[PDB]
């Protein structure tokens, strides 16, 4: 139900140091 | 071969 | 992981370490997909040409870890296995087709800031995100070059077009695999390596912000060689088997 949302990241509205690289690769 |  | 960098704390809280009991040693990575199921590569458990054939009591999984070697008290969880299930059509004789295995924990693990399951993709998520050029992420405590890290490593790598993957090797690639890594012309480097096998290749969905396990580290020829790519078990293609094992329990 809660799979794939990290307690120390998505659940706290924080982003990790390289996930932006993944997001940008989509465009 | 296999990851190993 | 070659050319990666230290993971942040809790960056991959589905990451699992598969550990041999006797002698003590890290065997492989793996991932937590629920409170009691762990996914890994079949070749981590069964590979007759190397006389590898583990039974449940040969192994432990360690969940919640950051340090490769330190016992992380109050953070990590060490679990025993109740049963191993290997894909009945895992092809170890030829090319590691369907390189996938599930392990059921003897008791469910409690989640925490450091322990949390990754999603498996459905049809729409696979169709949308498994496209050449889109990047995913590989993590593990494997070798730093084809040399072990102090803490969990992470690197992001692009999915590569099937004909380029096939051009890169004489091993027969099937639709149950995909490859990823930079091309020689892209300048950037990076690959999984020995010890990372079994661990997850994940993608963060841009539609719902959830992380999905799209691949399992399966095979490669060397690590980070120019013109070679890492190969990954295609999790979604083998999902009906996963669901069958989980349902039937
Ligand atoms: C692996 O080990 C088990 C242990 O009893 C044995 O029954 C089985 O034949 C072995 N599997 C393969 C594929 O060699
Ligand atoms: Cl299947
Ligand atoms: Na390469």
């Amino acid at each position: 139900a809660d799979c794939g949302l990290r307690p120390l990241f998505e659940k706290k509205s924080l982003e990790d140091k390289t996930e932006r690289e993944l997001l940008e690769s989509y465009i | 071969x296999p990851x190993c | 992981i070659v050319e990666g960098s230290d993971a942040e704390i809790g960056m991959s809280p589905w990451q699992v370490m598969l550990f041999r009991k006797s002698p003590q040693e890290l065997l492989c990575g793996a991932s937590l997909i629920s409170d009691r199921w762990v996914l890994t590569a079949a070749h981590c458990l069964l590979y007759p040409p190397w006389d590898k054939n583990f039974t449940e009591n040969d192994l432990l999984v360690r969940i919640g870890k950051h340090s490769r070697t330190r016992y992380e008290r109050n953070i990590e969880k060490i679990s025993m296995l109740e049963k191993i299930y290997i894909h009945p059509r895992y092809n170890w004789r030829e090319n590691l087709d369907r390189d996938i295995a599930l392990m059921k924990l003897k008791k469910p693990v409690a989640f925490s800031d450091y322990i949390h399951p990754v999603c498996l993709p459905d049809r729409e998520t696979a169709a949308s995100l498994l496209q050449a050029g889109y990047k995913g992420r590989v993590t593990g405590w494997g070798n730093l070059k084809e040399g072990q890290p102090s803490v969990l490593q992470v690197v992001n790598l692009p999915i590569v077009e099937r004909p380029v993957c096939k051009d890169s090797t004489r091993i027969r690639i099937t639709d149950n695999m995909f490859c990823a890594g930079y091309k020689p012309d892209e300048g950037k480097r990076g690959d999984a390596c020995e010890g990372d096998s079994g661990g997850p290749f994940v993608m963060k969905s841009p539609f719902n912000n959830r992380w999905y396990q799209m691949g399992i580290v399966s095979w490669g020829e060397g690590c980070d060689r120019d013109g070679k790519y890492g190969f990954y078990t295609h999790v979604f293609r083998l999902k009906k088997w996963i669901q069958k094992v989980i349902d039937q329990f």
